[PDB]
């Protein structure tokens, strides 16, 4: 019959590895780089765009940085399309949550729930994995401020700074070096710049590879805004910092 | 060889190897007999325990008043296919106060083994039947195989060295044939033709079953002292 | 029917009439109202005989597997619970019982939980179930004390259940009598009301409304 | 590879065949019938001495007339000993009477071959099924995973079974006493057991007619274990 | 409106004495104001002994009887040919009936046999499977007149030992199958006269530990 | 739906899905359980090969199933919470029916029988963990500790462990575990566990969880400075 | 059918 | 839940000493309009059964059909389809009353009574009922509709008993047959003159007449009566 | 019988390639050179019209679609793959969003859902990717124009102008050197038209060559007149004569 082409995209190794999600890390590891830095007063996310081209309609693009709330937001590496599907499953459930209670969703209910939808497709269902890894950026008035990742297998873990993608390695030695617990936003605005700064692949870093976003108190009085960055923002805050 | 992976895969020469290593298991299976006259039809099968603690392994069952069967091979596929004949058998009498004949016994079963040598994912069964019964027509006997293959006999046996038996029935016909009113008889025949398929063995009180369908006489089965009677 | 069941002092009497009836033909004197779920627990039927008969013996199949399966005797609680979660399923599909679940477990005591068709489900320490449920609450109540000892307990029920007998049309028989205590139940016999009502008349000196 | 349900060119399903090989690699289980009872034992074989060892259950009741011990993997029994449970009570409500011990075997193992591409792959684990009942009397069956069950006078299961089946052959014969039965199921425990047998590594258990199936507890096994030796000693 | 139940009339009482049993029914059967025959059996030999007539709607009681009798027969196919006893028949019954609580079968079920201790027993079933064991069950047309009378007369109610001043019962015993198959023919012959629906024939089988026996008796036919 | 035979066996009996899955709980951080007079507590190693982790908000490695159950394990933590969901879930529907909260015989006994459910069903691979679970039956002051494994297997234990290194710590447990005199107070029985972590850990810094349960729904999480006492405390008898 |  | 349309009256029949005679007359009524004239509702299976139909003609039809495809089944893979696995007329009423009781249960029936008449293989007569409840029966005579009401009584005086079967010619049974069909057209507003009668004996086997008519019948006392009680012109 | 191919037959490889996409992708780059470029008031889009036969009339094979009518498509890779997108498109248009919001969607948002239905051909079981890359030209009130470009993956990105297939690269260096965000649609139609010459290498004209444009609104295509509010189709497919009469001025 057919079980003569069944790849059995959800079995162990000898070792106790699940191959599929092995192979799907090792696929994200090529993605561009996403970093996410949390302060007191806000969060930064901030993502190296894949090697665009000079023609690329930059400014109406989106590619790194997603809006799952208005109080969440996400950074992802890995496949673009694969993490849509996740995307609107994760907005529908923000949804559904507010619907149920009257009150926006705890960051780390919402983290779970996807994760434990990436974790299904490693245990059942003979599927691939989804070839993504994503850095969520929220607020919440439990835990205030958070930053968390998930992976291929369905595992997630919460972070003061992070990076997902291409020159993790790298990246993660440079954020220990200069992140410090007090640190404000625009501390970790250049943090963020000036790490992937070092560990871009490219020449020199330009606001046409980039995408930004915060996440701060910095409205007006007990309330949060998410802000994503627009071309000639970026371009500003990178003069700003001196990168450019 | 790369073509006995399953049932659903032809080999080069058209043979199919799932269904041949099905055939395979009843050959291992204990030697059982079927013969019969005109007003009688006997099923006798050698029983085989596991050891000198256990017990012997039934290879006879009722299917209705008038039909029955022996079982050689795997037997929980016997159960199986005797519970599908009891059903069948059953149908017929609720619905058309009708008893089934065992012709339409034959066909049943074939067309239901016959499925599971087509389609992937299943098996086929793994044991022979030799069906026994009295209907509007008289006594019958017939042998069935996995295969799906049912065929109607004077007499026959299947099982490990059946080839015994098989020889000495087709030299008997003429005589066992005639044993009509006479029930002992024809038990006695078929006892004698299963002793042609025995070696190092001989028939003992709680080793032999027999089972016998006819004119007057519902199909009933005999063990343990109600078969001393014939060794 | 009549039915009832009490707490006091000494554990749990259970008494219960035995007529059934259809309209006002009088199908059986001889139903037995009582079913013995185990050693130490009863049920009661009251309302449909087909009803109550079925699923209590099968609420009984319920608590046996509970026990090989827990290794201990089944709760009151989760026995009583069993049978109202389990027609509470076919509310409105037109089941009528009224039942009580009798029993001691150490964890509990003795305990009484009321069940019916409707789903509802009552802990408590006195109840009457049926046709007649209102003759026995009247003798019952106005008789009943904490501090009975056994000896009374057992004539208050046995006593409650021919004051319904005699006044409802649909109660009658005979009375079967249970106690229940720390130890299990007790059988008290079946008592026709046939001679009962004539020996507690002359006896008790009560049933004055009856030519003697 | 090649399907769950396939043949071997001998005539028998692969993955029964290698589910027989799991039982061997199971802990040993010994049942004997006798006219006053059946006896059931097992090895307990805790991995590690930290492990509680009355929490090892491997005999276990199914009705108040059927009992059982298992061996292979054990896990794999759960569900076997469920619908057990499950078919014996409701023999019960449907005939109000105890269900036959055969009835109950032949239940077991229509469960059996109910694997493909129901479950996935045939049990790991064999059974002994012993019980009582009033036309048959006291009876002891061996149900495998390939559907089959034979009755016994006495049977071994397990590791040891084959040192132990032999062992069985010699000293069974059918005026066994009950007491005589206990004794032997622990002595040839004691024979294939790798550690010392006593009465935290070794359960016995039985049932009769008149008070039903009982496991023993470490006291009363502790004392046929001492008057075993006591037996042995002494000649 | 389409009405799936129909009533076919005709009357069965069955009654147990120390060592055998009996099941009686007229042979009548009935729709409206017609005769649809006069001789149509509706007490039945089951097999292991036991013998069940379920009266009221015919269709229902043949599809009872029919889903019995083929319950008999599994029950010796998967469990080693072991004999049904009558509290087991009894049992099996209740759920044949009760499986259909929601679209019940229209028919007073009574089945008559031997007890494990050879002793004659007799239960009868409500229409959604209640039931109970007896020395004694009228069913049908009829039973609201007979009945009552075998109250006094197998059980000896409102009867007392003469100048006793109404002290002392009369003893319950016992009765001989000739006494019993008395009771029954008068009970049926008083049910003809009073009730339009029974008549024609009346037929019984008689239950003991060395099988099941037929006897027939011709009825008014009016 | 997707169907197929993953865990199966091979002709020597094997099943190597399940065996596989034991792997991967062996390559988990380790988890130790301990049970005292009165007590049980649960310890568990954390991974030190991460800082920048935020602990306010990572997921704890003991899960409260009910208010007097607690569960660890080790293996794949993606896994470990289906099980623990599930769990959760069984704990309120008992309470519902049973009116009484699970023993933890019982609790231990479903979450095995989901473990084994996933070895013999199409289409989906075996649980890559081994649990602990810990506490004490409603209205009983007696210790509970169970395991359970990818096989669907669980046993009671008087103090037990899982994970990498599981077999050195075990060692030390197996000698210094006194079934006559178990840890007679919450102080000793600490002790004890974090006494076999530090024979596998590194330092006992942001690398050692204890979590103490004691009867009646007392459960508390001990936080860095009162673990890291107990680190100090041992080291300080130790130069001998 | 009847009650009680 | 159905009503019937197109529908026929009475189907009677009885028992002789060496067979059965069964007959019905070829109307479909709708209603009180007459509708339809050569409708045949006697129907023959094999040579040794007719299966006579009154109530709804839809499902009558539906009834043939399910008789038809029963007789073509019965032939597959049987060389004695023609001799001793040949349908016979108890094989043919327990389908049908199998069928009848099921679609009841279904709370649909086919709106119809039935008899099956005919001769067993061993020589007994076959006469059996049913309807669109599955009710079920036997009788020496039977009939359906105003047939139950008119015929039974006059069949019966010639059998009366099992006993007065072989003491019933078939010349004796066609006559009363006969006459039953003549009273019907009488005092049944939806009977029709017109009829068919079939006969299945167990030596000369089916003889089924087609267009019967009623005659001999008594109008002449007609011009005698005059108003309804005092008129006399 | 039916379908029992319910895993997934696109897998990650160790080196993390999904091996399916990328030899969709291989199919792409096989297929014939098609692009579009984005002027200010205007998209064009243009492919070659290869024809298989010359007996074949190749007008009744339209390589560029009207999806919307203020939306087109255009492919390169493999046909039949393309052919049944459209369909897809076209109709998810309507379930998911006019039939909903009663009005048709923004381009994005179309794409949006072609990309859905692309990546569910890259993780569903039994199935393969779609062997296409498309180039979706449209416009909406609150965007106004665009451009974007569709691959076997499922991912889109919004351009200034590109190309697709054979040659491909090539053909986006040209586009490099031209293009400037002060085109005009003609100026946009007139280097669609040169660029595209590069890569055909047989006859070269308005048969041979299939361009639309999305521009101003068409009232006299519209069929119908009354409804002021209503101003009709922005996508059209310029004809024949018209391509040969910006190929004299070439
Ligand atoms: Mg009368």
């Amino acid at each position: 019959g057919s079980r003569r082409y069944d790849s059995r995209t959800t079995i162990f190794s000898p070792e106790g590895r699940l191959y599929q999600v092995e192979y799907a890390l090792e696929s994200i590891s090529h993605a561009g780089t996403a970093i996410g830095i949390m302060a007191s007063d806000g969060i930064v996310l901030a993502a190296e765009r894949k090697v665009t081209s000079t023609l690329l309609e930059q400014d109406t693009s989106t590619e790194k940085l997603y809006k799952l709330n208005d109080k969440i937001a996400v950074a992802v590496a890995g496949l673009t399309a694969d993490a849509e599907i996740l995307i609107n499953t994760a907005r529908i459930h923000a949804q559904n949550y507010l619907k149920t209670y009257n009150e926006d969703i705890p960051v780390e209910i919402l983290v779970r729930r996807l994760s434990d939808i990436k974790q299904g497709y490693t245990q059942h269902g003979g599927l691939r994995p989804f070839g993504v890894s994503f850095i969520y950026a929220g607020y919440d008035d439990r835990y205030g401020y958070q930053l968390y990742t998930s992976n291929p297998s369905g595992n997630y873990t919460g972070w003061k700074a992070i990076s997902v993608g291409a020159n993790t390695s790298a990246a993660q030695t440079l954020l220990q070096m200069d992140y410090k617990d007090d640190m404000k936003v625009d501390d970790a605005i250049e943090l963020a710049l000036k790490t992937l700064s070092k560990t871009t692949d490219s020449s020199a870093l330009t606001y046409d590879r980039l995408e930004f976003a915060t996440i701060r108190k910095g409205a007006n009085d007990g309330e949060v805004y998410q802000k994503i960055f627009k071309p000639q923002e970026i371009k500003d805050i990178l003069v700003k910092t001196g990168i450019t | 060889n790369n073509y006995d992976g399953d049932t659903v895969t032809f080999s080069p020469t058209g043979r199919l190897f799932q269904v041949e290593y099905a055939l395979e298991a009843i050959k291992q299976g204990s030697v059982t007999v079927g013969l019969r006259s005109n007003t009688h039809a006997v099923l006798v099968a050698l029983k085989r325990n596991a050891d000198e603690l256990s017990s012997y392994q039934k290879k006879i069952i009722k299917c209705d008043e008038h039909m029955g069967l022996s079982l050689a091979g795997l037997a929980p596929d016997a159960r199986v296919l005797s519970n599908y004949l009891r059903q069948q058998c059953n149908y017929s009498s609720l619905v058309f106060n009708r008893k089934l004949a065992v012709e339409r016994a034959g066909h049943l079963l074939c067309d239901k083994a016959q499925k599971n040598t087509q389609s992937y994912g299943g098996r086929p069964y793994g044991v022979g039947l030799l069906i026994i019964g009295y209907d509007k027509s008289g006594a019958h006997l017939l042998e069935f195989q996995p295969s799906g293959n049912v065929t109607e006999l004077y007499g026959t046996a299947i099982g490990a060295r059946s080839q015994g038996a098989k020889t000495y029935l087709e030299r008997t016909l003429d005589t066992f044939i005639k044993i009509d009113g006479n029930p002992d008889e024809l038990i006695k025949a078929g006892v004698e033709a299963i002793s042609q398929s025995l070696r190092d063995e001989s028939l003992t009180v709680d080793n032999l079953s027999i089972a016998i369908v006819g004119k007057d006489t519902p199909f009933t089965i005999y063990d343990g002292e109600a078969v001393a009677k014939y060794i | 029917t009549t039915t009832l069941a009490f707490r006091f002092q000494g554990g749990i009497i259970v008494a219960v009439d035995s007529r059934a009836t259809a309209g006002n033909w009088v199908a059986s004197q001889t139903v037995k109202k009582v079913i013995e779920i185990n050693p130490f627990l009863l049920g009661t039927m009251a309302g449909g005989a087909a009803d109550c008969q079925f699923w209590e013996t099968w609420l009984g199949s319920q608590c046996r597997l509970h026990e090989l399966r827990e290794k201990e005797r089944i709760s009151v609680a989760a026995a009583s619970k069993i049978l109202s979660n389990l027609v509470y399923q076919y509310k409105g599909a037109g089941l009528s019982m009224g039942t009580m679940i009798c029993g001691y477990t150490r964890k509990e005591g003795p305990t009484i939980y009321y069940v019916d068709s409707d789903g509802t489900r009552l802990k408590g320490d006195i109840f009457c179930v049926g046709s007649g449920q209102t003759f026995a609450y009247g003798v019952l109540d106005s008789n009943y004390k904490w501090d009975l000892s056994v000896e009374d307990a057992l004539y208050l029920g046995k006593r409650s259940i021919l004051a319904a007998a005699h006044r409802d049309a649909y109660s009658g028989g005979s009375v079967n009598l249970y106690h229940v205590t720390e130890d299990g139940w007790i059988y008290h016999g079946n008592h026709d009301v046939g001679e009962l009502f004539w020996k507690v008349k002359e006896e008790e000196g009560s049933f004055n409304n009856v030519i003697g | 590879d090649r399907g769950v349900s396939t043949f071997s060119p001998e005539g028998r399903l692969f993955q029964v065949e290698y589910s027989l090989e799991a039982i061997k690699l199971g802990s040993t289980a010994i049942g004997i019938a006798t006219k006053e009872g059946v006896v059931l034992g097992v090895e307990k074989r805790a991995t590690s001495p930290l492990l509680e060892s009355d929490s090892i259950e491997k005999i276990v009741e199914i009705d108040r007339h059927i009992g059982c011990a298992m061996s292979g993997l054990t896990a794999d029994a759960r569900s076997m000993i469920e619908h057990a449970r499950t078919a014996a009570v409701t023999h019960n409500l449907y005939y109000d009477e105890d269900i036959n011990v055969e009835s109950l075997t032949q239940s077991v193992c229509d469960l059996a071959l109910r694997f493909g591409e129901l479950m996935s792959r045939p049990f790991g684990v064999a059974l002994l099924i012993a019980g009582h009942d009033a036309d048959d009397g006291y009876q002891l069956f061996h149900a495998e995973p390939s559907g089959t069950f034979y009755r016994y006078n006495a049977k071994a299961i397990g590791s040891g079974s084959e040192g132990a089946q032999a062992e069985l052959l010699n000293e069974w014969h059918s005026s066994l006493t009950l007491k005589e039965a206990e004794l032997l199921v622990l002595k040839i425990l004691k024979q294939v057991m790798e550690e010392k047998l006593d009465e935290n590594n070794a359960q016995l258990s039985c049932i009769t007619k008149q008070d039903g199936f009982k496991i023993y507890d470490n006291e009363k096994t502790a004392e046929l274990i001492k008057e075993l030796k006591e037996k042995e000693a002494a000649e | 409106q389409f009405n799936p139940y129909g009533d076919n009339g005709g009357t069965i009482l069955g009654i147990a004495g120390e060592d055998f049993a009996v099941l009686a029914g007229d042979t009548r059967n009935i729709t409206d104001y017609s005769i649809n025959s006069r001789y149509e059996p509706k007490v039945f030999d089951c097999g292991d002994n036991i013998v069940m007539s379920a009266n009221g709607f015919a269709a229902d009681g043949d599809a009872l009887v029919k889903r019995f009798k083929n319950s008999v027969k599994w029950y010796h196919f998967d469990h080693n040919d072991k004999k049904l006893s009558i509290n087991s028949a009894a049992r099996n019954i209740q759920h044949l009936l009760y499986g259909k609580r929601f679209f019940p079968y229209y028919v007073h079920t009574i089945i008559a046999g031997l007890d494990e201790d050879g002793k004659g027993a007799v239960y009868s079933f409500d229409p959604v499977g209640s039931y109970e064991r007896e020395q004694c069950r009228a069913g049908g047309a009829a039973a609201s007149l007979i009945m009552p009378f075998l109250d006094n007369q197998v059980n000896f109610k409102n009867q007392y030992e003469p100048g006793t001043n109404g002290k002392v019962k009369k003893p319950l015993k016992y009765l001989s199958v000739e006494e019993v198959i008395k009771l029954v023919r008068d009970s049926f012959t008083s049910a003809t006269e009073r009730h339009i629906q029974v008549g024609d024939g009346l037929e019984i089988l008689i239950v003991t530990k060395d099988g099941v026996r037929k006897e027939f008796y011709e009825l008014k036919r009016d | 739906g997707y169907d197929r035979a993953l865990s199966i066996f091979s002709p020597d009996g094997h099943i190597f899905q399940v065996e596989y899955a034991l792997e991967a709980v062996k390559r988990g951080t380790c988890a130790v359980g301990v049970k005292g007079k009165n007590c049980v507590v649960l310890g568990c190693e954390r991974r030190s090969t991460l800082k920048l982790q935020d602990t306010r908000i990572t997921p704890s490695k003991v899960s409260k199933i009910d208010s007097h159950v607690v569960l660890s394990f080790s293996g794949l933590n993606a896994d470990s919470r289906i099980l623990i969901e599930k769990a959760r879930v069984e704990a309120q529907s008992h309470r519902l029916t049973l009116e009484d909260p699970v023993t933890v015989e019982y609790l231990t006994r479903y979450v095995a029988g989901v473990q084994q459910r996933y070895t013999q069903s199409g289409g989906v691979r075996p649980f890559g963990v081994s649990t602990l679970i810990a506490g004490f039956d409603p209205r009983d002051d007696e210790p509970k500790l169970y395991q359970t494994e990818p096989s669907g297997i669980y046993s009671s234990w008087s103090a037990q462990t899982i994970g990498r290194n599981s077999k050195t710590v075990r060692e030390f447990l197996e000698k210094n575990y006194d079934r006559k005199e178990p840890p007679a107070t919450v102080e000793e029985c600490v002790k004890l566990t974090v006494r076999s972590l530090l024979e596998v850990v590194q330092t006992g810094a942001k690398n050692i969880e204890i979590t103490v349960v004691k009867p009646d729904s007392d459960i508390v999480a001990l936080s860095s400075e009162e673990i890291n006492q107990y680190v100090t405390q041992i080291e300080q008898e130790k130069q001998e | 059918a009847p009650l009680x | 839940t159905q009503q019937p349309i197109v529908t026929g009256t009475s189907v009677i029949s009885m028992k002789y000493d060496n067979g059965v005679i069964i007959a019905a007359d070829n109307l479909g009524s709708y209603g009180s309009l007459l509708r339809f004239n050569g409708v045949e509702r006697l129907i023959p299976v094999g040579d040794n059964t007719v299966v006579g139909i009154s109530g709804d003609i839809s499902d009558m039809q539906h009834i043939e059909r399910l008789l038809k495809d029963l007789v073509t089944e019965n032939a597959y893979d049987n060389p004695l389809a023609d001799a001793e696995e040949a349908l016979e007329p108890s094989y043919i009423f327990e389908y049908l009353a199998t069928v009848m009781y099921q679609r009841r249960s279904k709370m649909n029936p086919l709106w119809n009574a039935i008899i099956v008449a005919g001769v067993q293989s061993n020589g007994d007569q076959f006469l059996r009922y049913v309807n669109l409840l599955g009710v079920t029966y036997s009788s020496p005579t039977l009939a359906t509709g105003f047939g139950a009401h008119m015929a039974n009584p006059l069949l019966r005086k010639v059998v009366d008993r099992e006993s007065d079967i072989p003491k019933t010619t078939v010349q004796v049974a066609e006559e009363a047959i006969v006459n039953a069909m003549r009273v019907l057209y009488y005092r049944d507003a939806r009977s029709s003159r017109n009829f068919s009668l079939a006969i299945i004996d167990k030596n000369t086997g089916l003889t089924f007449k087609k267009n019967l008519q009623v005659e001999n019948m008594k109008w002449d006392f007609a011009k005698d009566i005059k108003g309804y009680g005092t008129q006399k012109i | 019988m039916t379908d029992r191919y319910s895993f997934s037959l696109t897998t990650f490889s160790p080196s993390g390639k999904l091996g399916q996409i990328d030899y969709a992708l291989t199919a792409v780059k096989q297929g014939v050179t098609s692009l579009g470029i984005k002027a200010t008031n205007g998209v064009v889009i243009a492919t070659e019209k290869k024809s298989s036969s010359p007996l074949a009339m190749s007008e009744t094979l339209s390589k560029v679609s009207l999806l919307t009518p203020d939306i087109g498509a255009v492919y390169s890779g493999m046909g039949p793959d393309y052919r049944v997108l459209v369909d897809k498109s076209r109709k998810v248009a309507h379930t998911s969003y006019k039939r909903i919001y009663g009005e048709y969607p923004p381009t994005k948002l179309l794409v949006s859902e072609v990309a859905k239905i692309m990546q569910e051909a890259t993780q569903s079981g039994g199935v393969r990717p779609f062997g296409v890359s498309l180039l979706i030209a449209g416009h909406d009130e609150f965007n106004g124009f665009s451009l974007y470009q569709v691959d076997p993956s499922g991912s889109y990105f919004p351009w200034k102008a590109t190309a697709i297939g054979k040659g491909s690269v090539a053909a986006k260096t040209f586009l490099e050197k031209r293009w400037n965000d002060e085109l005009e649609l003609e100026d946009a139609i007139h280097i669609a038209l040169l660029t595209l010459k590069e890569s055909v290498e047989g006859e070269f004209n308005g048969d041979t060559i299939e361009l639309a444009i999305i521009g101003d609104e068409n009232p006299d295509l519209l069929g119908y007149t009354g409804i002021p509010t209503d101003k009709g189709p922005r996508f059209r497919k310029l004809t024949s004569q018209e391509i040969n009469d910006r190929l004299e001025a070439l």
